């Protein structure tokens, strides 16, 4: 995974976590897009968000995103058993020209 | 809705040929903008984009993989075919096949994903 | 086979007033209702003139537009602009694009003048989105389709002010891209081809236009990219060139300076043949006149105080506003010849009463019979 | 030795649109098939135009290029253009030059117009790699050879910016000398000498031009020193100056003010003689016209909203996209006279269908029957 | 006001008049004191932190 995302985070339940995906001048800071993915235990992933913040139909409004440079970052608020899955940054990449993942990292809450 | 299904054979000896099939409904690759494209999971790692065909049939395919791979559609069946060549024991991965749109940006997301049909090398 | 006779009939309002607020109308919270309408000098202005019967046809030889408000230079703005940072002249790699980055930015306006004349409505071409879906999905955010979309100018449509002739309501979703005054309006451009081509010359037998602009400034948005740039036309950066700036650069306009010389207004003009067919024939005992004049849209800002118990200065007493005043005064000349627009809102100018042959008694009869 | 009649023949296209983006084409990510053009009013325009055949010779005797967008100005730039600092005012000695030194910067371009018309391609000169190799071993990172190529202009190609007419492929590896546009393309310029010493003047029997240049800042490079500067004309520093500053400058070009009075289109043409032995006669039923204007070359800024279910703005929300509308019309007046290019892309105009004799229904028609 | 000096038919007001006057844009300031008629709510996205105060 060019893409590098910290291993895993811990959160206290209603506390608002926060996620890194770091890259490079060849998928970010180019201006392509990035992507998160939601996978639960035992399931497929799920779209998370699909233009650094944007929401689809069926995702709670505490899910957001913004772009900081050659990252992005994914806020958590209201911390919940739901947010126990495995997420996953997606982008392109003009000097390998694929598709890209990062390492994942698994949240985890305090109960 | 639009959904997918993965098939294809859960064991598969080394050096051979593998071949998965998708159908896919709710959607045509005949639309402008609709793509489907392959991806993998090994156990306990992160996730891995194989390939990739669009309206147009133009195909891609993963560099560190490219000779490997081969993939095809066929629109008035519904069907994606994937086939790869000369499996190793670290290609035992799940494989989820999943619809993709596209942006005038180059960075596609994959919105809907299938089941994932597990595949065993050895 | 239209004839023409000796008889001419000098005509006008004597004077044409207008006040209101020239970014926006006023209203009452949730109601519709206008209090205070939209006036300023961006804004095409469309007589219907309704001349009289002339069997109880015309024809318009000669007008004047005369204007009497000082000359000066509007000035527009957006308190919430898209604008990253300036590029003309960067000495530092931009380091920060945030969440939100607008900023309250201000600009004048491309100087444009014009004053078509015809016996049907104007025609006025702009960019808006297209209708063609076909076989294509809109996928999330896609780039709108454009098509060149040909319309009539009404009085109250906003004119080319530099930043194109679009329909900024639906191509721009932001309304950050450009000032208060036009980031809900279409800005239309006569479509001088088609009103010409139509061989019968009725949308227009006269026309003149002037207009000017400089970039003022050279400026970067802020949006998210959408056609990026391609890998091919730069080598990859480091360190903080690592993070692509926009490429998305847009000017802001200006209209340098404003003359007395360079003015078309308050100067007769004598239309003997037209460039169509039409030789100024008023069919339907009707005409139209639209003008535009960014010449003189000075805003006379207006303070009023709240209470007068401070013995020392405070901005928490005292009441800021804006008005523009339009004024008007058409003068015609006609000549006697022997042989469905409902849906738009047109300033009525009503003639049935104003007519008469004491030329030497007005100012343009004087200079028509002079010349 | 062409015998001229009293039978003329006018025709035109009526409407010609193009829309794309202004700086690059879009395509796939590796795929070279393009889905939106590369459009902008920085490029030549060549519209060979197929007359029919007379015998089943013409003369083009007038021409009229009609534009219809507003006047404008575009804006062009490089998110890593190589820039070390501005020297103009400079009131501190540079410090740093570092690794990569590139800034975001955006200009305007030299104003340019003009119009070729004759019944050959033209011909456009630049500055490309010479070919002599000789006995000269080509030492790593030497200078280029420098040779005035002559070549044919073809739609698409760029225009003088006031850069130089030069092969920036070739002359320039870095890609970062100068803005998007042409950081990696051609940008000739008409020979018009050699076009009217050609003694026929098949090339061209007519041709207008109008540019304008100013210099609106003062800049500095920060490679690594080719021929460094003689140790004879400086006295050698110390502290603070003991580190010389590069002495490569550039300017970067402005085109100041635009204006309606400064226009060569939308006005007609006369070609009763040329400037060479040929007359205007049409040989092989071709015409090629070549036009550039910079004068209207203003880009509409598109906003989409990929999300409408925020409360407050946000940058991550919307798609910045940028598109150049390019109109034409062409019309032209043929009189009758008695008595190999397919390797390049032009911009085919079909006229077997459009010949009418009724002159006075047409515009051009009507001015001419007027001169 | 020309227009009503030169309609007065006999001319008296003035019978000869010129003028030339020119200006340009320099700066482009703002004021400062309490807001009359607002802007409406439509002709922009409500912001937040930094630009929460227009």
């Amino acid at each position: 995974s060019v893409l590098t995302q910290p291993p895993s985070v811990s959160g206290a339940p209603g506390q608002r976590v926060t996620i890194s995906c770091t890259g490079s001048s060849s998928n970010i800071g180019a201006g392509y897009d990035v992507h998160w993915y939601q996978q639960l235990p035992g399931t497929a992933p799920k779209l998370l968000i699909f233009t650094y913040s944007n929401r689809p139909s069926g995702v709670p409004d505490r899910f957001s995103g913004s772009k900081s440079g050659t990252s992005a970052s994914l806020a958590i608020t209201g911390l919940q058993a739901e947010d126990e899955a495995d997420y996953y940054c997606q982008s392109y990449d003009s000097s390998l020209r694929i598709w890209v993942f990062g390492g994942g990292t698994k949240l985890t809450v305090l109960g | 809705q639009v959904t997918l299904r993965e098939s294809g054979p859960a064991l598969v000896k080394p050096t051979q040929t593998l071949t998965l099939t998708c159908t896919f409904s709710g959607f045509s690759l005949s639309t402008n903008g609709m793509c489907v494209s392959w991806i993998r999971q090994p156990p306990g790692k992160a996730l891995e984009w194989l390939a990739l065909i669009d309206w147009d049939d133009d195909k891609y395919y993963s560099t560190s993989l490219k000779t490997r791979l081969t993939i095809s559609k066929n629109t008035s069946k519904n069907q994606v075919v994937l086939t790869m060549t000369n499996m190793d024991p670290v290609d035992t991965a799940t494989y989820y096949c999943a619809r993709t749109y596209y942006n005038s940006n180059w960075s596609h997301w994959f919105d809907p994903w299938g089941q994932g049909t597990l595949v065993t090398v050895s | 086979y239209v004839a023409r006779t000796n008889i001419y009939y000098h005509a006008g309002t004597s004077r044409l007033l207008a006040v209101g607020h020239p970014y926006f109308p006023i209203k009452k919270p949730n109601n519709n209702k206008i209090l205070v309408p939209k006036v300023s000098g961006l804004q095409y202005r469309v007589f219907r003139i309704h001349l009289p019967d002339p069997n109880k046809v015309w024809a318009c030889v000669g007008v004047e537009v005369g204007r009497g408000q000082p000359l000066g230079v509007g000035i527009s703005g957006h308190p919430l602009l898209n604008k990253l940072d300036d590029t003309e002249n960067a000495s530092a790699y931009a380091a920060n694009a945030g969440v939100d980055n607008r900023e309250c930015i201000s600009m004048d306006y491309k100087q444009t003048q014009l004053c078509l004349i015809g016996c049907k409505p104007p025609i006025g071409e702009h960019w808006g989105k297209g209708s063609p879906c076909t076989n294509v999905a809109v996928n999330p955010g896609d780039c709108p389709p454009l098509e060149l979309i040909n319309t009539v100018i009404q009085d109250g449509d906003m004119v080319d002010t530099g930043f194109g002739a679009m329909d900024f309501t639906t191509l721009q979703a932001n309304k950050s891209e450009v000032p208060l005054d036009i980031c809900t309006s279409i800005c239309k451009y006569p479509d001088y081809i088609k009103m010409v081509s139509e061989p019968y010359g009725d949308s227009l037998f006269f026309y003149l236009r002037r207009e000017q602009m400089f970039v003022r400034h050279l400026f970067n948005r802020a949006g998210t990219v959408g056609e990026n740039v391609p890998d091919d036309l730069y080598i990859k950066g480091s360190g903080s060139t690592a993070n692509l700036a926009s490429s998305n650069y847009f000017p802001t306009p200006s209209g340098s300076m404003v003359t007395s010389d360079a003015q078309i207004f308050n100067k007769p003009y004598w239309l003997q043949r037209a460039q169509g067919h039409n030789n100024g024939i008023c069919w339907g005992n009707q005409l139209f006149v639209t003008v535009v004049d960014t010449t003189r849209s000075t805003n006379m800002s207006l303070c009023a105080a709240i209470s007068t118990s401070e013995t020392t200065y405070k901005n928490t007493n005292f009441k800021e506003y804006l008005r523009h005043g339009e004024e008007y005064d058409l003068q015609f000349i006609f000549q006697l010849c022997k042989i469905p627009l409902k849906k738009y809102t047109f300033w009525e100018v009503n003639l049935k009463e104003k007519f008469s042959a004491d030329l030497d008694q007005f100012p343009l009869g004087r200079k028509f019979l002079l010349q």
